């Protein structure tokens, strides 16, 4: 008989079973799509969406029926922050509950044609056996794939019919869903173009169609049905998971670098915007702009928005989660409450001090006040060590600049080596422990687990494409040497 | 008045219609259902006889 | 520790009543 | 061939069908299926229902608060009476589930369902070529519920009487009951509770009879046996009389107290014993009926809270 | 439906309809409003209806305010105040003056805010005294407690302004437009009282 | 509809039940303090 | 609320409609028995 | 969770008749 | 053995699965999909260095300040 | 909530699960 | 009551390994 | 307690750069890779 890791090749040359699992596995895809999302809806909490984003909350599934336009919910609230009116059938529950539906249906279908596979449909007219014409097969659903294609960019993404796509401002401050007019150029090939979505949805789509059409008309040549096997069912599986391997490294690569289909509103900054400052720059430049117009300090530090201030700390970093540290962000280091403003350090002397932000690749960082000239002024020492630049000894002072907290300065030293330490990680923000008893460590954004799986994933699936490929390519000593 | 409802509970309408869509859905579905009945009679075989059906 | 005593229960007894129960359908025809 | 009718009524009258789709099953099927999934949702989740009509609400969801044994589908608010309530009748379904809807639309559909699910087991009794009688026994727990969830709200005058969907809401019926009828000094009850017990009695004996005489049908030595036993030779020596006997006593018993249930309906209270040993000076000796009228006592007086405004309860 | 249609209308007609629940529509009448004699009145088949009842409720969300949000009904019906009686004094100089005296002046009322929380009140108006011109005369009135004493578990002024808007001199029957506001449902002292805002029409006959 | 010519039975000697035994035992052993953290 | 009126009577009298002439349409000839 | 729970009992319970009805041995030579 | 079961819809399909082992003698067309090959390589050459800023065009910038 | 409980009822719904699954199995395959 | 969790698991690799060694089927 | 020694070893005496534990990195890797290639080649020559 067959050993326990043969027992799903029954079906190997029975094309009608072969449907029924292959609907099985869809229905249990759908099933785990519906239940996840009504999961995400209970839990999620949509009182704040400036310091309490859908990624900050752990949600897998939410920033993906984002994407493409589900903005509202039957309790009465919007993703963006407002109350929500007649919110129409396409919410979040009505599409958890449509696909719940889906996956039953496609359970009795499975169930019906597992019991039924005699059919005449899947016997040869000539020899009066079971057979498949593989390439006609696939032309027909290369076809149905272009023609889906092309509607999908001509129709959804364009705003014509559908309902746009997500698109947001490069800093990620006012983002929403709207209508992506096709770019057809030079760009659109810049991956941060919303524009490349719909063009290429459309061009695609119409060279699937095309090739649908080709397929489906042109039998292949016999060299190359038999240097490719084409009257086997095995190769199509190889090269099925080949390709599926290489979408599963591009999409990783797309999701890691971030890219116009993976907003920061959605499933938060990057490792990439942390290293080289980018928040932290247009933070700058704009206070160096208020400050240059005639204001003072405090209001051109109060100008800032606290969402810009939030995305330039390092707490939202994907890169300084851990392995087994589960669960959202909140169980992390509590949730965010508010901004205490831009914290600024000055010596006794009365020059200006700034403290080296920690590299997003240090689990611990000693603190460093620098000077404007980079030389250190001031620092905590480690543990119980003697010192000779220590924050008593220097007498560094620190003030607050717009926020919660402004327009108070400090010199206790305890106090200022706490915000010392607390604007080692870039912007100070307000946290509240005690609703989630948070333990204190950094978890990793959605945008890191996503990667981190269908990485994963694309080499284990790398492995099984030379697997299944070897098993197609030497059938005949594999029949049981 | 707040909102809007149909006022019907007490009425007492006959056959609980108070809109003559109601009653003309009655009759179309009675009638639809009658003249399918009607035209398969002839496979319930005909009782012309007058002595005919069950009976003890 | 509800999530991990949870899974670690889960993980224990799922696979092995799964084995247990391929065994014991071995085991019938001698 | 046949018309479109012809083959529709032999699909629908065929014995081949894996559950026979009767005549009576044409209706029973929706309506049951209809209350089912009215009763499982309401189950699962539905608002605090305003069962006094008092202004004051009861939840018995399971997403508000409750378990299983506490869960129930409650009853039609007082103020309702005995209007039918429908979903159209209603401004916003909040308010149908405010007031009580799904407790009205699941005794409606269920009671049809019943009724045409007794009118499906005569209908294949007859096509299978048996006698027709399984329905009058099953009518017995029919009758019951017709009384529990029907008969007693009319009587009443108001749907909130009736039995709640719960097995909580079953034990306060009870107590209610109890508290204002006298339910237990009531000779249909004891008839009811009689032919409960004995059904049982006969259920058990009946089953270790038979089985012990299954030697490698019955055989006449069990009648022998249970002559011996009880000193009651010949009192059972027919199969048919025996299993007749067996199908009539429960039947009956339950019979009658679903008509002892139906009589309280109209205010027809069960025997009355307080105050009747009394010394010769005039004084009043206290029995076992004064302590269940103590009992009583003490029930009705917690019966509802801020439902009553008059001394009398004559609702 | 005007007062001499209603009062036309036997008792049966009118159950099962919700005529009963309606206030009475001033057909005939002026609007110019200075065909009213100055002078006190009898104030009699005072009859106000509700159309509105929106409740003020905290936003959710953390950067939101207060604000007046609709509900949905839940009694059926049973939200009307009507017989009231009081007097009714207008001034020849264009000030007025009206007070209730008796009547059903109180109607308990259960509404939806959306969300699911519904809250509970006591629909009045007794006691009301308001002063001012014939468009914009403003009161207050006094609200009981929405549950007895004798509740077991298992004083507060509202505001209101009125303003007439038709006339009818040859047989009074004044008609206007109302507006008012009224602490929630605190009974048990479980939860702080909210302000409901109700808008309506009042129809009354002062002969 | 009828009886299908692909019809196999599954077996597991005794052999591999102890080496999957084994495996379940030893990895929950090994993920065992990782996850309860 | 109207609709819902409408398409609960339609049902309902459909089904009705079906079991009273299911047993106009000869039933009592549908025993299995020898007569 | 507790309610999550007591749905998960009742519907698999609810299964497990289904199955007997549906999925049952057949009776031979009764 | 016996044919298999027949019904509307698949007899409605049966055309399509009925070309099994059809081919054409020779090379065939193989040329033009190696041209086709060739060119999807190019292209593909073409956004990979691109992405990876190792192509700079001057109409695309390749930054999150094209979402401008 | 207490995690004794919800341990209790999975193991007492999973336990005599597998052992009936096992037995059945077994007589199926002789 | 990690420890005895971390104890039933270890014993229980040891009573596989005992009965693996002393139980095995012949061949 | 192992990975602690380890490093201490590492920390005292520079093991890695060592032509004995060098020896034995090379002798625990040629192992598993003549494992590997050994099972291969042999249960890839299996006759019918
Ligand atoms: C439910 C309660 C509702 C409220 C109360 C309502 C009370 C109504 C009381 C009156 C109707 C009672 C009907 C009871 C059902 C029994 C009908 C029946 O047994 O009927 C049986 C008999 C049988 O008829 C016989 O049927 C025979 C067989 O015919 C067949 O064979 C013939 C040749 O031999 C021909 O070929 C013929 O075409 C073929 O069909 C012969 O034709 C005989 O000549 C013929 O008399 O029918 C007939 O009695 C003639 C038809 C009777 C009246 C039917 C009216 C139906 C509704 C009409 C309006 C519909 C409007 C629809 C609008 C849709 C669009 C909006
Ligand atoms: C108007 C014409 C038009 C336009 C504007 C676009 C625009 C676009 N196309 Mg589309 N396309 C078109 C026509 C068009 N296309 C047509 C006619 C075809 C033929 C059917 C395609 C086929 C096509 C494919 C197959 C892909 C695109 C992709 C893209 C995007 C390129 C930028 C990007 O996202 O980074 C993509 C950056 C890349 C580096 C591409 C990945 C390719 C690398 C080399 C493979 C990765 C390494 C590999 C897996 C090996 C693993 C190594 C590992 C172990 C280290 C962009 C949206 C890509 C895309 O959307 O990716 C998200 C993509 O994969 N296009
Ligand atoms: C009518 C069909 C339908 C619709 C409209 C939706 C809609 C949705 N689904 Mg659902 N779904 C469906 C059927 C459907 N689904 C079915 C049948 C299954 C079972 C397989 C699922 C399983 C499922 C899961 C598991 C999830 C969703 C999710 C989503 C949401 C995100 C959109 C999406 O798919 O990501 C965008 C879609 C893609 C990225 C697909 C890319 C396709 C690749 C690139 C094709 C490449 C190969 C191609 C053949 C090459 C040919 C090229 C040629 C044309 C030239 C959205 C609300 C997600 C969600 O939010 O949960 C609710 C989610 O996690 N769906
Ligand atoms: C690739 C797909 C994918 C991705 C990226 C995510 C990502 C995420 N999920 Mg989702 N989830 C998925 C699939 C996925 N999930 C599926 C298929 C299910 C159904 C089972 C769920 C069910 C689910 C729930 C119920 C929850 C999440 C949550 C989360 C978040 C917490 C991160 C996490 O899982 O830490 C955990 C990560 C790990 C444990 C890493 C695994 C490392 C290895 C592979 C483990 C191997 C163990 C091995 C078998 C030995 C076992 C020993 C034995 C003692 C058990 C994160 C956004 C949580 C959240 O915040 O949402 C609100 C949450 O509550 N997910
Ligand atoms: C498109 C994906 C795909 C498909 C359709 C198949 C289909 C098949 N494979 Mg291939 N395979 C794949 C991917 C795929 N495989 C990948 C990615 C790998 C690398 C890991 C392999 C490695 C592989 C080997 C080494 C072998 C097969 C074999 C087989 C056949 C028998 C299935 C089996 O093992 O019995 C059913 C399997 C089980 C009952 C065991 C399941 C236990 C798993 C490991 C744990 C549970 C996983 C969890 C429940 C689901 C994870 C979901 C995740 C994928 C997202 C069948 C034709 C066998 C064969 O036919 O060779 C003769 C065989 O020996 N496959
Ligand atoms: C370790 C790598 C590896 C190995 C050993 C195999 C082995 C196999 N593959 Mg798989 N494959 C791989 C990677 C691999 N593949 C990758 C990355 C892809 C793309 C997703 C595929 C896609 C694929 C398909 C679609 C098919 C196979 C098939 C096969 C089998 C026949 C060999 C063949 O078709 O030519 C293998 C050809 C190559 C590996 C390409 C040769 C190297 C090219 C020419 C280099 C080009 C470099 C170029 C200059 C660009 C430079 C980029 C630079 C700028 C970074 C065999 C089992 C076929 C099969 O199953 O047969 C029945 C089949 O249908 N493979
Ligand atoms: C079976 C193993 C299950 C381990 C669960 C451990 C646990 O306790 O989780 C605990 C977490 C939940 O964790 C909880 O989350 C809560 C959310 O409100 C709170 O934040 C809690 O504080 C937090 O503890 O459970 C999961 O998230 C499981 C999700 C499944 C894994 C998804 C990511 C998988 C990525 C890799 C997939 C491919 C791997 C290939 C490997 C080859
Ligand atoms: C078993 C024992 C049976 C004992 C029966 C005892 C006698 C019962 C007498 C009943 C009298 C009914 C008179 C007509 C009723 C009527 O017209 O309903 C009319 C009612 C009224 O319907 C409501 O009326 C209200 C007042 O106007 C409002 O208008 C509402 O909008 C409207 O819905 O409709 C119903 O209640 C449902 C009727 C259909 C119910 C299903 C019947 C299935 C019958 C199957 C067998 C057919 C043969
Ligand atoms: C959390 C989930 C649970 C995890 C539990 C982990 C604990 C360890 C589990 C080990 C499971 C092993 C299963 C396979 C055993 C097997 O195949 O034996 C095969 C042999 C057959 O040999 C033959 O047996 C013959 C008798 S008979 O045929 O078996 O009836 C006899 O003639 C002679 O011995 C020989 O010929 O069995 C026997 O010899 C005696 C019967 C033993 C049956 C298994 C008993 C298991 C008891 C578990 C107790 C747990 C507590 C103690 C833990 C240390
Ligand atoms: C019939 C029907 C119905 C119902 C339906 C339903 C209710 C369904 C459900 C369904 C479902 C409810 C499903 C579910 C599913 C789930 C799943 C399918 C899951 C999976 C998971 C997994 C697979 C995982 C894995 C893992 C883990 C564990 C962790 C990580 C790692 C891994 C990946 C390994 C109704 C009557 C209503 C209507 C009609 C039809
Ligand atoms: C065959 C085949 C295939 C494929 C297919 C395809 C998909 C194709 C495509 C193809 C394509 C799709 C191609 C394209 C190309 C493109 C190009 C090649 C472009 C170029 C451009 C240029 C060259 C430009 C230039 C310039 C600029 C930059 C600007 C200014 C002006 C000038 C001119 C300077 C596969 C593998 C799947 C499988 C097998 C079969
Ligand atoms: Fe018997
Ligand atoms: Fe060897």
């Amino acid at each position: 008989g067959l050993p326990w890791y043969r027992v799903h090749t029954v079906v190997i040359n029975d094309p009608g079973r072969l449907i029924s699992v292959h609907l099985m596995h869809t229905a249990l895809v759908s099933g785990w799509a519906g239940s996840m999302a009504l999961f995400e809806i209970s839990v999620f909490d949509p009182s704040d969406p400036v310091l309490n984003p859908m990624w900050r909350q752990g949600m897998f599934v939410l920033p993906f029926m984002t994407r493409l336009g589900i903005t509202q919910s039957w309790g009465g609230w919007t993703i963006s922050g407002e109350t929500a009116t007649n919110p129409g059938i396409w919410s979040y529950e009505g599409v958890a509950a449509a696909h719940i539906i889906l996956s039953g249906a496609l359970f009795l279908a499975s169930v019906w044609h597992w019991t039924y596979w005699d059919l005449e449909l899947f016997r040869d007219p000539r020899t009066g056996k079971t057979a498949l014409d593989l390439p006609k097969i696939f032309g027909i659903h290369l076809f149905l794939s272009g023609l889906l294609c092309f509607g999908f960019g001509a129709f959804h993404v364009t705003g014509v019919f559908g309902p746009g796509i997500w698109v947001s401002d490069p800093y990620g401050l006012t983002g929403r869903v709207q209508p992506v007019a096709p770019s057809w150029g030079a760009d659109g090939f810049d991956p941060y173009n919303p524009g490349g979505i719909a063009s290429h949805h459309i061009a695609a789509g119409i060279l699937g169609v095309l090739a649908g059409l080709f397929h489906l008309c042109v039998r292949p040549s016999i060299r190359l049905y038999f240097g490719l096997s084409m009257g086997s069912i095995e190769t199509v599986l190889s090269s099925s998971i080949a390709a599926v391997f290489w979408a599963a490294f591009v999409v990783a690569g797309t999701m890691w670098y971030g890219s116009a289909a993976t907003p920061i509103e959605l499933f938060g900054p990057t490792r990439y915007q942390w290293d080289q400052g980018f928040f932290q720059q247009e933070i700058q430049k704009r206070v160096q702009a208020s400050l240059a117009e005639g204001a003072s300090l405090s209001d051109a530090w109060s100008r800032i928005p606290e969402k810009l201030a939030f995305y330039d700390y390092i707490g939202n970093n994907p890169a300084k989660g851990g392995l087994f540290r589960t669960g959202a962000m909140n169980s992390g280091d509590g949730i965010a409450v508010g901004w205490l403003g831009h914290a600024s350090f000055k010596d006794q002397e009365g020059r200006e001090l700034f403290v080296r932000r920690m590299p997003t690749f240090f689990e611990t960082f000693p603190v460093l006040l620098l000077d404007k000239d980079g030389i250190v002024r001031a620092d905590v020492p480690f543990r119980k060590a003697e010192s000779k630049y220590s924050i008593e000894q220097v007498g560094v002072s620190v003030t607050f600049y717009g926020g919660e907290l402004d327009g108070l300065t400090f010199t206790d030293p305890a106090t200022v080596k706490k915000y010392a330490r607390k604007a080692q990680l870039g912007e100070i923000f307000e946290f509240d422990r005690s609703t989630l008893q948070s333990d204190g460590v950094f978890r990793s954004s959605p945008r890191g687990w996503f990667t981190f799986g269908h990485v994963c994933f694309a080499l284990l699936f790398f492995f099984g494409h030379i697997w299944h490929g070897a098993r197609t390519i030497f059938r005949d000593v594999f029949a049981g040497i | 008045l707040v909102d809007e409802r149909m006022n019907g509970d007490g009425t007492g309408r006959p056959f609980g219609v108070n809109d003559p869509v109601l009653g003309w859905v009655l009759l179309g579905v009675f009638g639809t259902m009658w003249a399918i009945w009607f035209i398969g009679q002839k496979d319930l075989g005909d009782f012309e006889d007058a002595d005919d059906g069950l009976k003890l | 520790n509800i999530y991990g005593l949870t899974a670690t229960a889960l993980f224990i007894i799922i696979p092995t009543s799964f084995l247990l129960i391929l065994y014991v359908k071995t085991a019938s025809t001698q | 061939n046949s018309s479109l009718w012809a083959r529709f009524c032999e699909w629908i009258t065929s014995t081949e069908n894996r559950l026979y789709i009767g005549w009576f099953g044409v209706i029973m099927i929706p309506c049951l299926l209809t209350a089912t999934s009215v009763f499982i949702i309401a189950f699962i989740a539905a608002p605090p229902v305003d069962i006094d009509g008092i202004r004051e609400p009861v939840s018995g969801s399971l997403l508000y608060g409750n378990n299983i044994i506490t869960g129930a589908v409650i009853p039609t608010s007082n103020a309702i009476g005995l209007h039918f309530y429908p979903i159209w009748e209603a401004a916003s379904l909040d308010e149908w589930l405010y007031n009580g809807g799904p407790y009205q639309l699941i005794v409606c559909h269920f009671l049809l369902g019943v009724y045409c699910y007794m009118g499906r087991e005569w209908e294949l009794s007859f096509r299978l070529g048996m006698r027709p009688w399984i329905a009058v026994a099953y009518s017995a727990p029919v009758a019951a519920a017709s009384a529990v969830f029907l008969v007693y709200p009319i009587g009443q005058g108001s749907f909130s009487d009736g039995m709640p969907l719960g097995i909580s809401g079953t034990f306060n019926f009870m107590i209610v009951f109890q508290a204002e009828h006298n339910i237990l000094m009531h000779p249909f009850h004891m008839l009811g509770v009689a032919g409960v017990f004995g059904g049982s009695l006969f259920s058990a004996m009946h089953g270790s009879l038979v089985t012990s005489s299954l030697i490698r049908y019955n055989i006449v030595a069990a009648h022998g046996y249970f002559g011996r036993l009880i000193f009651q030779y010949a009192s059972f020596n027919n199969s048919r009389s025996l299993h007749f006997f067996l199908a009539a006593w429960p039947v009956i018993g339950i019979w009658f107290t679903a008509l002892g249930l139906s009589t309280m309906a109209f205010n027809l209270n069960g025997f009355n014993f307080n105050q009747s040993v009394v010394d010769s000076q005039g004084r009043v000796l206290n029995t076992w009926a004064d302590i269940i009228n103590r009992a009583n006592l003490g029930m009705e007086v917690m019966h509802e809270r801020n439902a009553h405004n008059f001394p009398l309860d004559l609702a | 439906l005007t007062f001499d249609e209603i009062q036309g209308l036997t008792y049966l007609q009118v159950k099962g309809s919700g005529i009963a629940n309606t206030c009475p529509v001033l057909e005939s009448g002026t609007t110019n409003l200075k065909e009213l004699k100055a002078g006190s009145y009898k104030l009699e088949n005072f009859c106000i209806e509700p159309t509105s009842f929106t409740v003020k409720e905290e936003s959710q969300f953390k950067g939101g305010e207060t604000e007046f949000v609709k509900t949905k009904l839940m009694t059926r019906l049973t939200y009307t105040l009507d017989a009231m009686s009081g007097s009714f004094k207008v001034g020849s100089d264009g000030s007025a003056e009206l007070k209730e005296d008796d009547g059903i002046d109180y109607a308990a009322t259960t509404v939806q805010l959306p969300g699911g929380e519904r809250v509970a009140f006591l629909f009045t108006i007794k006691q009301f005294d308001g002063k001012g011109t014939l468009d914009g005369i403003k009161g207050d009135f006094l609200v009981p407690s929405y549950r007895g004493s004798s509740f077991l578990d298992p004083a507060l002024k509202g505001s209101a302004v009125f303003s007439v808007a038709k006339v009818d001199p040859v047989t009074g029957e004044i008609a206007g437009v109302f507006e008012s506001i009224q602490p929630s449902d605190t009974d048990l002292g479980a939860k702080p009282p909210k302000d409901i805002k109700v808008t309506g029409l009042w129809y009354a006959q002062l002969k | 509809a009828r009886p299908n010519p692909n019809k196999q039975v599954v077996e597991l000697n005794r052999t591999s039940l102890y080496w999957g035994l084994l495996l379940i035992f030893v990895l929950a052993v090994l993920f065992s303090s990782y996850i309860f953290n | 609320m109207l609709t819902l009126k409408i398409f609960v009577y339609t049902v309902v009298t459909f089904f009705v409609c079906l079991f009273i002439f299911g047993f106009l349409s000869n039933d009592p000839a549908r025993n299995p028995g020898k007569n | 969770m507790e309610a999550l729970v007591y749905t998960f009992l009742l519907v698999g319970t609810l299964g497990i008749i289904f199955f007997s009805i549906f999925f049952r041995d057949p009776p031979r030579m009764i | 053995q016996e044919p298999g079961l027949v019904t509307p819809l698949g007899t409605l399909l049966r055309p399509l699965n009925s070309e099994a082992g059809k081919v054409l003698p020779g090379w065939g067309t193989t040329v033009l999909m190696a041209v086709f090959i060739l060119l999807f390589a190019a292209f593909l050459l073409i956004i990979l260095e691109i992405y990876n800023s190792s192509l700079i065009l001057d109409d695309v910038s390749m930054s999150w300040e094209t979402l401008a």
